[PDB]
């Protein structure tokens, strides 16, 4: 089918600024509009990254679009967890170099409990001492974690890609079991962490869909397009989360 | 043609 992990390390998008205006009042509307502005800019980076992701080009365009639309919140939240871990040892939420949340901003954003949920994932990165190689493979698995209930246009091509990235994660933990002791132990800690993202992302999307439909919260064109397509699919039960270990 | 379609096909 295929060093694909060395490709993943080299194609990871560069950090982007939020464009946070600290002279404007820190109302929830201003903070959430800033997060949406940042999410839109990051989504352009995600599409460019996915285009050069080994294997992704094999999937038909309709399936590439479906996967990006269903996984956007997972990809962005997992990368937020990574930056928080790398840059602050998971003490703060590192949205961008110019936007680092403390308790004050978590309250001001009107997303305090969701920010605490996010902080709990970054704390798991510290507990596991997650490596960049592990992070990059796991982020590809998140792009491949949510599909239509009735499947994709090219379901077998998708399954081949996801199976091969799972094999890469198993090989990575076989070469490096890290602080978990044995290779199998590491593997199940990583798959348990990947599965835990579905519940956090479901909660993040519920609030995002609420502000999108009831809105001074501004959304960039990139998010208006993704959310307008995704929202009816998620709410009608068409988005099937793939779990390694069923609840 | 959507923004995603534009970006993925360019
Ligand atoms: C901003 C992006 C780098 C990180 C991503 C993923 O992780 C998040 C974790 C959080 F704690 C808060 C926000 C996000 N992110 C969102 O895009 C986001 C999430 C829910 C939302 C909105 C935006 N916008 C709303 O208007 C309200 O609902």
């Amino acid at each position: 089918y295929f060093s694909p992990v060395m490709v993943l390390e080299n194609i990871e998008p560069e950090i982007v600024y939020a464009g946070y205006d600290s002279s404007k009042p820190d109302t929830a509307e201003n903070l959430l509009s800033t997060l949406n502005r940042l999410a839109g800019k990051q989504m352009i980076q995600v599409v460019k990254w996915a285009k050069v992701l080994p294997g992704f080009k094999n999937l038909p365009l309709e399936d590439q679009i479906t996967l990006i639309q269903y996984s956007w919140m997972s990809l962005l939240s997992f990368a937020l967890s990574w930056r928080s871990y790398k840059h602050t040892n998971s003490q703060f939420l590192y949205f961008a170099p110019d936007l680092v949340f403390n308790e004050e901003k978590m309250h001001q954003s009107a997303m305090y409990e969701l920010c605490q949920g996010m902080h709990q994932i970054s704390l798991q990165f510290v507990r596991l001492q997650l490596t960049f190689e592990e992070y990059t493979i796991m982020k590809v698995l998140l792009l491949l974690s949510t599909i239509p209930k009735d499947g994709l246009k090219s379901q077998a091509a998708f399954e081949e890609m996801r199976t091969n990235y799972i094999k890469e994660l198993r090989k990575m933990v076989t070469k490096s079991p890290n602080n978990s002791g044995q290779s199998w132990q590491r593997f199940y800690q990583l798959t348990k962490l990947l599965d835990s993202m579905h519940d956090l992302v479901s909660d993040l999307l519920e609030f995002c869909f609420y502000t999108f439909r009831e809105s001074k919260v501004e959304f960039p064109a990139m998010l208006v397009e993704i959310i307008s397509d995704q929202l009816p699919k998620v709410e009608s039960g068409n988005a099937k989360p793939l779990y390694f270990h069923r609840k | 043609k959507s923004l995603l379609q534009q970006l993925l096909t360019e």
